């Protein structure tokens, strides 16, 4: 279930992730390739994945937001009056979905 | 500007081996003692070249231990032991 | 000195696009540079790049001073733009204030500790010696905070009377794996919001990595002119063998080339 | 060189794109008898 | 000519569970919290209360 | 043809809504230079430019 996902979110260290993704980017950048179309387009997607990974991780590092909050555990509920049940004469009710 | 093309050097351990006595000079010109990370690193930085300098002098303040025994000097043909005589 | 960076920038924009008399001064750029390098959150290195660029473009009226190099050394070292720092450090070098002002007091994260520590952990060691000679000119000693690292018992039994794991119950000796968005290492003391990179025991890095400059010229076609020789394959073969470590072949100095000459010829050739 | 070179190249590309786009936009309106000053076109083209 | 500075702000971010609890939980003087909303009782089958 | 025109107006404004005249001379020396004697632009498009 989501418990393992949340615990994993609460486990990996952001700085180590940045270092490892930088190392992977350096490894990918030092390969020529340019011989096969599949090889032509395989490196680009992985490099973009790494770049957005370090972008997100660096944003997480220097902010007041914890990753574990994306896997929520407590659900807020909208105020009642903003989702009212209309009282009509005779007992008719126009509630909210 | 000249730095953009000069080749500094290849691997050569002559001044980095002398750094231990160099940093000792550059730090004890003021208030600071090369120890722990500059004394327990000497035992791993001692065996670089057949030059006893910057190793037999580390014991002037406190150490007098090295890596527990001092077998060097008596383990280098090069030139014979140049009168170590730690006393 | 208000924490929020974009309260001083709004003042700066009131001067950059202002009238003749209210144009920014060399002291003004120092204040805005300082206000951006010690922000408590969010990335701030790109905005420092703008300010340097604007200062560079408006140069026949504005000239840098000691504090501009000092702040740029601090700002470029906190985030890992070390190269960009070493360069600037040099400039500071030729100022009579030395690194004492760059060190300032022990506050602000002790920027002089950052420059010394960060040079070691990345690979730049020859300039670390250059730094040490510069402090010995006028500055007070290497900061104690700059000196912290992780046969005889390396697990000493002697140190553990002097850091907390002793008769005093305040066990200040470091634990490990404490979770939270904090730092379990020391990486200096607490500062330099990125992570410290690992220089391998002051061994292989930045000497094999410097050599890429030598290999850059041989793998590049346009930067190398050479002569006629065997069309355009003499120097290429040197690159082919230089990539795969080293296998003898000390024939001669086949490259003998310069690096772009820093020349900008308008028309052609 | 590389630092000079692409500063030059990007500035040239942006200039050519602006010059092409302004005329391309204005031709459609001038072919239908519609008169609008180039300020309104250029304000949008700069953001493009 | 110093302009009329006006610094306004608008942040947005995911909330911590403690933030939601502080948002909603109301503690009576007797010590009860009872912010959980345990039952799905929309309106009484009786009077519309 | 009136709905598409209305949709284009929404997008045209969206790009430029923050563009406000905030200051006098910003201190620029680069100016777009035009050549009227090229005899390319008629003297009704040249004038309006």
């Amino acid at each position: 279930g989501a418990g393992a996902i949340r615990e994993q979110l609460a486990d990996l260290d952001l700085r180590t992730i940045i270092d490892y993704s930088f190392a992977e980017w350096k490894e990918l950048g030092e390969e020529g390739s340019t011989g096969n179309e599949w090889e032509d387009r395989k490196v680009g997607r992985r490099k973009d994945f790494l770049v957005r990974r370090m972008e997100l991780v660096k944003h997480f590092i220097r902010t007041n937001i914890e990753p574990e909050w994306m896997v929520l555990c407590l659900l807020p509920v909208l105020p009642p009056e903003l989702r009212p049940i209309i009282q009509i004469d005779g007992g008719k009710l126009m509630s909210s979905d | 500007r000249e730095l953009k093309n000069r080749p500094p050097r290849r691997w050569s351990q002559e001044w980095e081996v002398e750094l231990a006595i160099k940093i000792m000079s550059k730090v004890i010109e003021l208030g600071g003692i090369p120890t722990i990370g500059d004394c327990a690193i000497i035992l791993r930085a001692a065996i670089k070249a057949p030059l006893p300098s910057a190793f037999l002098i580390i014991l002037q303040t406190t150490h007098s231990l090295g890596y527990r025994f001092g077998s060097p000097l008596y383990d280098e043909i090069i030139t014979l032991c140049l009168d170590l005589g730690e006393l | 000195n208000c924490g929020i960076p974009e309260v001083a920038f709004a003042t700066f924009e009131n001067m950059e696009f202002g009238e003749d008399y209210m144009k920014p001064d060399t002291e003004t750029y120092n204040w805005v540079i300082q206000a951006y390098t010690r922000a408590e959150s969010y990335d701030r290195v790109q905005d420092v790049a703008e300010l340097l660029g604007l200062m560079v473009e408006d140069h026949k009226r504005l000239q840098p001073n000691m504090r501009t190099h000092v702040l740029l050394v601090e700002c470029f070292t906190k985030y890992c733009v070390i190269r960009e720092a070493i360069r600037h450090f040099r400039a500071l070098k030729n100022f009579e204030g030395g690194t004492r002002l760059l060190h300032s007091q022990g506050n602000f994260g002790d920027p002089l500790s950052l420059y010394l520590r960060a040079l070691c952990r990345e690979g730049r060691i020859e300039e670390l010696l250059d730094a040490l000679e510069t402090m010995a000119k006028d500055n007070q000693p290497i900061p104690p905070r700059a000196m912290i690292l992780s046969g005889y018992e390396v697990d000493y039994m002697a140190r553990y009377i002097s850091e907390g794991g002793l008769t005093g119950e305040r066990k200040r000796w470091v634990p490990r794996r404490g979770k939270t968005p904090l730092d379990p290492d020391v990486e200096g003391f607490i500062y330099s919001n990125p992570v410290e990179t690992s220089f391998k025991q002051r061994c292989l890095e930045e000497w094999k990595i410097r050599h890429r400059k030598l290999l850059r010229h041989l793998r590049n076609e346009g930067p190398a002119v050479l002569g006629a020789n065997a069309s355009e394959s003499d120097y290429i073969r040197v690159e082919e063998r230089l990539k795969k470590i080293i296998k003898g072949r000390e024939k001669n100095i086949l490259k003998p080339k310069a690096a772009s000459k820093m020349v900008v010829s308008e028309l052609k050739e | 060189g590389s630092p000079w070179g692409f500063l030059i190249g990007a500035e040239l590309t942006i200039a050519q794109s602006r010059i092409s786009l302004v005329n391309k936009i204005q031709k459609v309106y001038r072919s239908q008898g519609v008169q609008i000053h180039n300020r309104h076109i250029e304000i949008i083209v700069r953001q493009i | 000519m110093i302009d009329q500075y006006k610094h306004q702000q608008l942040r947005i971010g995911s909330v911590s569970p403690q933030q939601i609890s502080a948002w909603a939980t109301k503690i009576l003087p007797n010590g009860e919290i009872v912010g959980e909303v345990t039952k799905p009782y929309t309106f009484h089958y009786k009077t519309n209360k | 043809r009136t709905s598409d025109a209305g949709y284009l107006t929404r997008r045209l404004v969206e790009v430029v809504q923050h563009i406000v005249v905030r200051r006098r001379d910003c201190g620029t020396i680069r100016g777009i230079s035009v050549s009227p004697q090229n005899s390319t632009m008629p003297e009704r498009i040249l004038i309006q430019t």
